[PDB]
C-alpha cells in the first residue's frame, strides 16, 4: 500500500467509460429545462421575456 | 531449469511484458472484467459511486437556480 497508480487507473476508467454516457445524458436535460414555463411573469409589460439562455 | 519451460521462461513470455512495465503497464493491462475475482467488486464500486449522490441537494440547487434565473433579468 505505497503506490498511487491505482488512483490514476481509476481516473482513466472514469474519464473513459462513464464520461461518454454522462456527456450523452447531461446535455439534453439542461436544454429541456431551459424553458420550463412554470413561472408566468404576471406583469403588464411588453418586454416579452424568452429564456434565461438569452441572458 | 527455469520455472516454466513452455516456450522460453513462462506462459506467453510473462517476463517480457512484466519487467517492461509494473507501475503503468501492469495497471493498464486490466482492460476490463473477467480477469480475476476482484473485477466484479471493482465494477460494483464504480456503479456505486455514480448514483449522482448529494441527489436531493443537487436537484434543490438546480431548482432554486432556475427559479432565480427565471423570475427576472439579473
Amino acid at each position: 500500500p505505497r503506490h498511487r497508480a491505482v488512483n490514476l487507473f481509476l481516473q482513466g476508467y472514469e474519464k473513459s467509460w462513464i464520461e461518454t454516457e454522462e456527456h450523452y445524458f447531461e446535455d439534453k436535460l439542461i436544454e429541456d429545462l431551459a424553458k420550463p414555463g412554470a413561472e408566468l411573469p404576471e406583469e403588464d409589460e411588453a418586454m416579452k421575456r424568452v429564456d434565461p439562455l438569452h441572458q | 531449469c527455469p520455472e516454466e519451460i513452455r516456450d522460453q521462461l513462462l506462459d506467453f513470455h510473462e517476463d517480457l511484458m512484466t519487467h517492461c512495465g509494473i507501475e503503468l503497464d501492469e495497471d493498464g493491462s486490466l482492460d476490463g472484467s473477467n480477469d480475476l475475482t476482484i473485477r466484479g467488486r471493482l465494477l460494483d464500486l464504480v456503479e456505486k459511486v455514480t448514483y449522482l449522490k448529494k441527489s436531493s441537494l443537487q436537484q434543490l440547487i438546480s431548482e432554486t437556480m432556475v427559479r432565480w434565473a427565471q423570475e427576472s433579468v439579473i
